[PDB]
């Protein structure tokens, strides 16, 4: 029948989760933001809206540093992106503290995926 | 409840009228085994403080990666972490005194003497001190284990009350780090002639001094030392 796209962990009848398709919409919502990888590096840009003469510059900063080599930038749900944060934070102190090399970026990037993909599952 | 196994000798220091200096000499013993030649247990954070740490040395690397963590998140969500709201000496103390105490009251000490050095961002001296049981002070000279009992008398000869300090310079308070140094290689069994010196000057910012050795050293006199008391030759 209907009513596939109620609920989080729920394949719709062509295989399908409606509410990470819909929390998609929240980020096309969201204000823009790139990364570009040069030969040795890697830079990361965000589009801050000024809605009024009364917010502070640059006082209201978006991209996120995880340990000492890892930039983060994010678009859409702001708290969202802040928790996500958050959590490659502890990840790549627990790796950093167990491991003694800092994380890895695909270990580091494999370390969100398996967070992200979790909150699609239940 | 532990019991210390690899070992770091005194930790001495005073405060001079402009910053703080902190001396430790380069050595891990093991037991009466003296096992370790390379170990720095000067530890700098940031460049307004070092920390200097005696006792158990697996306890000091712990306490050492603490601080490497401290200072990455402390730059977490901060464009100020390269002033106002950089890491102060003062901070990174009560930090280390309040896992000092905690441990002692878990009954699993962190088995080690602590002395924070440094100076803050108004330009006034740092220096206070910690050990495993969360027990803290400060003076104008400070130090551990037999640098308590030999440096200390030493060092309060130069700086003996808080009025001396302004009159004290880097040269003098220098000089006397140094010649402590060589009286408790002279007298310390548990330590060594390498050692590293860490000056933190309000002006010139933080110097540190590694593979400095023990000179100018009397043993002359041993020549005419015969004998236990009646051996003539």
């Amino acid at each position: 029948g209907t009513g596939y796209d109620l609920s989080n962990s729920v394949f719709s009848p062509d295989g399908r989760n409606f509410q990470v398709e819909y929390a998609v919409k929240a980020v096309e919502n969201g204000t823009t933001s790139i990364g570009i990888k040069c030969n040795d590096g890697v830079v990361f840009a965000v589009e801050k809206l000024i809605t009024s003469k009364l917010l502070v510059p640059q006082k209201n900063v978006k991209i996120q540093v995880v340990d000492r080599h890892i930039g983060c930038v994010y678009s859409g749900l702001i708290p969202d992106g802040r928790h996500l944060v958050n959590r490659g934070r502890e990840e790549a102190a627990s790796f950093k503290k167990l491991y003694k090399t800092p994380i890895p970026i695909p270990a580091f990037a494999d370390r969100l995926g398996q967070y992200v993909q979790a909150h699609t599952l239940y | 409840t532990q019991q210390p196994i690899v070992t770091g000798t005194s930790v001495i220091s005073m405060k001079y009228d402009n910053g703080v200096i902190i001396a430790a000499d380069n050595l891990g013993s093991y037991g009466s085994l003296l096992r370790f030649n390379g170990v720095e247990r000067l530890i700098p954070v940031g460049d307004n403080t070092v920390v200097g740490i005696s006792g158990d040395i697996s306890d000091m690397q712990h306490i050492e990666r603490l601080l490497k963590d401290l200072v990455t998140e402390n730059a977490y969500d901060n464009p100020l972490a390269d002033a106002e709201e950089a890491l102060e000496p003062s901070y990174i103390f009560e930090y280390l005194a309040t896992v000092m105490y905690q441990r002692r009251s878990k009954m699993n000490p962190l088995w080690n003497a602590i002395i924070v050095a440094g100076v803050q961002s108004n330009g006034d001296q740092f220096l206070r001190y910690v050990n495993l049981l969360g027990v803290t002070y400060s003076s104008p000279t400070l130090a551990t284990g037999f640098g308590a009992h030999m440096a200390n008398p030493l060092l309060r000869k130069v700086v003996d009350r808080e009025s001396d300090i302004p009159k004290t310079t880097v040269q003098v308070a220098e000089e006397a780090i140094v010649n402590a140094m060589r009286v408790l290689y002279y007298r310390d069994a548990r330590s060594s002639r390498n050692f590293s010196l860490a000056i933190i000057d309000k002006n010139t910012g933080l110097t540190f001094k590694k593979n400095l050795q023990v000179e100018n050293m009397k043993w002359d006199f041993a020549k005419d030392i015969k004998g236990y008391g009646t051996q003539k030759i």
